[PDB]
């Protein structure tokens, strides 16, 4: 269906048929020589260039290697820099360059592919669509924003762009001005907005407005296979793992962890409360836009499986007690914080990104009065050196209306289930 | 950006070839 092939191609249409033949036959080694054979022999061939990069494509899958690809990607890039190109032929290398660029995560290398489609075609609209994804990629939301605002006012009714710019909204806390854009995106059907995300982001809108049908949203973006279940909305999962809010320490397997945490907590207590005292900055603001109201810090000892050792210096004790315990301190898809947060404060209903963590907290100042918990249907409250469980990929909700600071401490362990082979692999978050 | 507690940013996880 596409026209790929320019005056010269033509004249050599039964050669590089013959090389492609070899191609989709799987004999990707006689196809790559096969095409640089025609390259050789025509060095302007802008479809034996093409040929030559979508091999370089294949053979990396085969060998799962990007030294290769980048090599493909280069060749992408030569294609366009031949003369007498054909459009289609243009904008589909440019954009698999952009496609694998981003793949091997050069997304300023995307940014500038998806630059170069866009001026080349002016009018097409899914370019500029993507040019909006590949800064949102590199999570520069303000450019994104332009360019689906850019969209909207040439294709009003474009639901990719819509969802997408109400994605960005939300993100800008807008969160009344985002609902008709996501929703009205979603229920466009159009390729692209059918993802969790959007799902996701919607119905949180809807719930911190009040809006009484956000689970309906809910329910249908699990009827489409993007959430576990309507109470667990996670989205980077491992399918299968048990899903239930609350645990408790046998259950998880993890008993000596949870041993070491409740019979030592007075030593991880008093350096939190010297850290506070002492050196309050290593306490960050939290930033993922999870209050409605009130103050809300936490002081980060291991992110990503990764120590970090200044602010270890700052609780060396409790750092060198958790060391020994791998579970948490190598779960890649989890933290281990201090979390202090303040009277006044609400914790909109959130659901975290990931349904491979536990999360456990331990008490450790917990004011009498005004502090619980909620996961799902059920709420608790902390008490000092004592450990509770929940599975923080369910929704949750905290309140904190006491008349002092309350501390607990914050330690993800992987989900027990996943064995040690998916410990190792699953990227971090 | 990174994905703590929430899932607000747009990818969560890094793009780091195969
Ligand atoms: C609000 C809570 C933290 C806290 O109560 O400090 C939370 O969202 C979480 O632990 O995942
Ligand atoms: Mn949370």
């Amino acid at each position: 269906k596409p026209k790929l092939l320019n005056k010269f191609d033509k004249t050599i249409k039964a050669e590089l048929d013959a090389a492609e033949k070899l191609r989709k036959r799987g004999k990707i080694e006689e196809a790559v020589n096969a095409f640089k054979e025609l390259v050789r022999k025509y060095p302007q061939s802008p479809r034996a260039r093409y040929g030559k990069a979508q091999c370089e494509d294949d053979l990396a899958e085969k060998r799962r290697s990007n030294e290769v690809l980048r090599g493909a990607i280069e060749t992408y890039q030569e294609v366009a820099s031949l003369p007498d190109v054909p459009a289609d032929l243009l904008k589909l290398s440019l954009k698999r360059r952009s496609d694998r660029q981003q793949f091997l995560g050069h997304m300023r290398g995307s940014l500038l592919t998806l630059q170069r489609l866009v001026q080349l075609f002016p009018n097409d609209t899914s370019l500029k669509n993507d040019l909006g994804v590949g800064y949102l990629l590199i999570g520069d939301n303000d450019n994104a924003k332009k360019v689906y605002e850019e969209v909207l006012s040439v294709t009003p009714n474009d639901g990719f762009a819509k969802v997408h710019y109400g994605f960005i909204l939300k993100a800008q806390n807008k969160i009344a001005e985002s609902i008709p854009y996501l929703k009205e995106g979603i229920e466009s059907g159009d390729p692209g907005t059918d993802d969790g995300r959007f799902y996701f982001h919607l119905g949180d809108a809807m719930q911190r407005v009040g809006n009484k049908e956000a689970y309906k949203w809910y329910e249908l973006g699990h009827k489409r296979g993007h959430f576990a279940s309507v109470w667990q909305r996670s989205l980077y999962n491992v399918n299968g793992l048990k899903a239930q809010p609350w645990w408790t320490p046998k259950e998880t397997g993890y008993t000596e962890l949870v041993k070491s945490l409740e019979r030592n907590w007075k030593l991880i207590r008093d350096e939190g409360l010297a850290v506070m005292d002492k050196a309050k900055g290593l306490f960050l603001p939290e930033d993922e836009n999870l209050r409605e109201k009130g103050d809300w810090s936490q002081f980060t000892l291991w992110q990503q499986g990764r120590r970090n050792e200044n602010a270890c210096k700052g609780a060396p004790k409790t750092c060198t007690l958790l060391e020994k315990f791998p579970e948490t301190t190598g779960c890649r898809r989890g933290q281990i914080k201090y979390s202090i947060m303040h009277p006044g404060t609400h914790v909109w209903p959130h659901t975290g990104p990931t349904n491979c963590r536990l999360r456990m907290h331990l008490g450790l100042v917990i004011p009498k009065e005004g502090c619980k918990i909620r996961c799902a249907n059920e709420t608790k409250t902390w008490e000092e050196g004592k450990v509770l469980i929940f599975d923080d990929s369910f929704e949750h909700e905290v309140w904190q209306d006491a008349s002092s600071f309350r501390l607990i401490f914050i330690v993800d362990v992987w989900h027990p289930e996943l064995t040690p082979q998916q410990r190792r692999s699953l990227p971090a978050i | 950006g990174k994905c703590k507690d929430g899932l607000g940013e747009y990818t969560c996880t890094s793009l780091e070839g195969f």
